[PDB]
């Protein structure tokens, strides 16, 4: 669900030690991050382990693996989410391929709620 | 000539994902067909719930009143896993509802939309709360449920010993699914399932036969894991008996008009809505019928959505069949 | 006080495959318990069959007088895969029924168990063969079906039209599961299930939660494939609503009184006899109940099976609750 | 149900090219010999191919390959079918293997009912 709108085009930017890139819930309503329970990153089909992931939500800045205590920061329907990813070395020019596969926390639903995507983003500058 | 039209906003989640329509443009196109009665999803289209504030509830009452609009439903959730390696506590779980019950009350809602799997002890144990804000508890009943399931029957003991008038159902259209729904069926093979055996499918719902052999045939002819999942789907959407509703007429507060597809005759392509909004009548029902488009998740992969002529075709339908 | 106690010779099976109990045998056991009413199964007990001469039908008339019992139902099967390939043509499926009408006829029964699985189609083509021999058709109702069941609905349609007296149902206890049986529950550990997670489903299933989401979570919690299985259960056995039986009791010819497990008490422990009764009696039922013991299926893994003994138990059961 | 009572006991005996041995059927009811879908042999943990097998019912054997013609042949319930198993040796005196392992065509039930057994049985003269 929301599948095809979870990595947002023309979002691909460098940060100090590695690159951001916006990303969308695949949810019909907003979550909060706590039950995210996964979000597994790919840059060029690398993964991205949690350690080196952090959301940004507003003005909140969260690391991944902190996210249990997150339980009322709301990753609101449609909202785009800043997801950094610190990578081993400098992203060139030119495209590269994002990909994030969610498994959500849903108490109504007895096993994650999967959703995933991936897109080929143009370094923006 | 009782029965009353309606819209959750729910319908409308596509286009205000995208940003193509505000909360209030929703509303406006809910007017535009006559659908008066809104229902909305605070923590689908109203951020900061649960802390909104007096702006907000005056200008959304406000806005009713210059649409000619109704505030009549609110849809809660619960988010019982909302701490890793536990769920919430009752006491939490109350808390929780309190605050729906409070928004709801600041939205000038009547009634509440209680997810399905709210257990009875939690709706018996925020009851002192509904009733201090005079507030509707309607717990949905969707596929594959119905109001002979043991889950239900054991709601039903709860509120016939408690004894409240405000602790009642809201059916969802999709316990009326008469057919294995197009739009469903088409993104299977998308998804590449094999068209032979969607086909047996289809049919063997039709037919009525057991969700668990359909599952089993499926795979015994070779179905490929899509096929599979296709056949499982027999345990999710379900027929039930229309005339079942006549013996819980009392406690029905809402209803559902759950859709996936509105043909170009304003026909919905699998839903039951012909057997059913006759029962209502014969049964004197007076709540309103809220539109709850859910084609999106079907066709998003290869159509554009447009979720208001979706809804605008099932308001023309709910008024023929309702006699206006 | 016109509920009548019978048995199914079903209930014998261990001790009929194992040459411990000769048909008579059954019979015999049957009588010494007051259960005058009996239902047999030719496929099971009367080699032979659909051959079976008049030496034999003379022979079982005069066995029944000899032990003042009644031959109330004969239990049809119906193997439409008989043939690799293909299912029976509808024509073969009536030669098929027309034999065990055939058979019940002589046999001297007044009802007839049709499989679940039979369709409305096949009753409905069938229904002239039955009427030439009195022969009521009672379409076996078990679980997870229940008379609200689409299948059952259909059925439904279809005897409102035809509007014969004899098609009918043989509703079967296994619908009144209220606890999850424990001789399922025991033999399960004893092929690998993980304890804790047992005690999850049983507890879950009191609690009436969707077999869907106990399956889920099962395998979200990490069960091993017993516990899967165990949890799928779920899908497999059901309680429904006890005063559903009052709207059709004029099509409840016959009861299959199924149970797994009598205690040391005389009392069932996991199927719904305290509820159901009185409402047969407050419906006027004046069929028999006839003892359907399938307990031997789940303990003879690990335990001698006792057919009679647990039989005699449940027909003490019977006799209390009906009022004897 | 009934696995335990698949291989009969005392019943393996040795016929021209290979061994007998008595069967019961994992199943509450007679069954036509049509609807026996598998009956996989092995004898000593060997397979015996289904076409070196026969079912012997009263006074009828017929080659298990040709089950799909015997529609109303029916295995009785509790009846012991004598199994032949053509092997390719003798089988020397002592204590030998017999696995059976059947799936059922059970028309009511949407995959094949299944019911398996061993025992370790002694080569009766």
């Amino acid at each position: 669900m929301f599948d095809k709108y979870i990595v947002v085009e023309d979002s691909l930017k460098r940060v100090p030690g590695g690159v951001q890139f916006g990303v969308r819930l695949p949810y019909y309503r907003g979550l909060g991050l706590s039950m995210v329970e996964t979000m597994d990153v790919t840059v060029d089909g690398e993964r991205v382990p949690e350690e080196n992931l952090t959301v940004t939500l507003g003005d909140r800045t969260v690391p991944f693996a902190r996210r249990d205590d997150e339980t009322d920061t709301i990753w609101n329907f449609g909202e785009i989410a800043t997801v950094t990813a610190r990578l081993p070395h400098e992203l060139g020019p030119g495209e590269h391929q994002v990909g994030v596969n969610f498994g959500l926390r849903i108490s109504y639903f007895p096993v994650p709620m999967v959703g995933q995507d991936a897109k080929t983003l143009k370094l923006v500058d | 000539p009782q029965i009353k039209r309606g819209v959750s906003l729910y319908s409308f989640q596509e286009e205000f994902f995208l940003r193509k329509m505000t909360l209030e443009d929703c509303v406006a196109a809910c007017a535009s067909m006559g659908a008066y009665g809104i229902e909305s999803l605070a923590e689908q289209m109203m951020p900061g719930f649960p802390n909104l504030d007096d702006a907000f509830y005056d200008g959304w009452h406000a806005m009713m009143a210059k649409y000619g609009t109704v505030s009549v439903c609110h849809d809660m959730f619960l988010d019982t896993k909302k701490f890793r390696g536990r769920l919430m506590t009752l006491d939490e779980q109350v808390e929780s509802f309190v605050r729906d019950i409070r928004h709801a009350s600041r939205l000038g809602c009547t009634v509440i939309r209680v997810l399905n799997f709210v257990s009875p002890e939690l709706m018996e144990k925020v009851l002192p709360h509904a009733e201090q804000s005079n507030m509707r508890l309607g717990l949905e009943i969707h596929a594959p449920m119905h109001f002979e399931h043991p889950w239900v029957l054991r709601h039903i003991e709860f509120m016939d010993r408690l004894g409240s008038p405000l602790l009642g159902f809201i059916p969802d259209m999709g316990i009326f699914t008469k057919h294995f729904p197009p739009v469903m069926a088409e993104r299977l093979i998308r998804q590449g399932a094999t068209p032979h055996i969607i086909e047996y499918i289809r049919e063997q719902y039709d037919r009525r036969v057991l969700a668990e052999y359909v599952v089993g045939d499926v795979r015994n002819m070779g179905g490929n894991p899509v096929d599979i999942r296709a056949a499982e789907m027999l345990r999710h959407n379900n027929w039930s008996n229309p005339r079942r509703l006549l013996e819980h007429m009392d406690r029905i507060f809402h209803v559902h008009a759950k859709f996936y597809e509105m043909d170009e005759q304003d026909r919905e392509t699998s839903l039951g809505y012909e057997e059913v909004i006759p029962v209502l009548k014969e049964g004197g029902y007076s709540g309103y019928l809220a539109s709850e488009y859910e084609g999106n998740r079907h066709i998003q992969d290869a159509f554009e959505v447009d979720s208001v002529e979706q809804v605008r075709r099932h308001q023309r339908m709910l008024a023929r069949l309702i006699g206006e």
